[PDB]
């Protein structure tokens, strides 16, 4: 008799162990990059007579 | 024979992963390794 949760199971003769070994990972990343630029250049020239 | 058979205990269920207690252990990789101790030799006993 083998159990996982409350379910019961039969093990094939070929298999040494089937067991839950119940492990979990979560890996998360979030990334942001931002870049901004603004350039303004002007000229003014005048004459009168 | 079903006439010779008798109950060994009221239940068949172990603690839910008793299996992992009988595994081997590789110190240098850090990991568990396959089934070394028989975790479930009930031994005709009803230790509950």
């Amino acid at each position: 008799p083998h159990y996982i949760l409350n379910t019961r199971f039969r093990k094939p003769y070929n298999v040494e162990s089937y067991t839950p070994q119940t492990q979990g990972k979560y890996e998360f990343i979030l990334k942001e990059y931002e870049s901004y630029s603004d350039f303004e250049r002007n000229v003014t020239e005048k004459m009168a007579s | 024979e079903d006439s010779e058979r008798r109950p060994s205990c009221d239940i068949d269920k172990p603690p839910p992963n008793i299996e992992l207690t009988g595994n081997g252990y590789n110190e240098l990789t850090g990991q568990f390794r396959n089934r070394v101790i028989n975790t479930k030799s009930f031994g005709g006993q009803c230790r509950k």
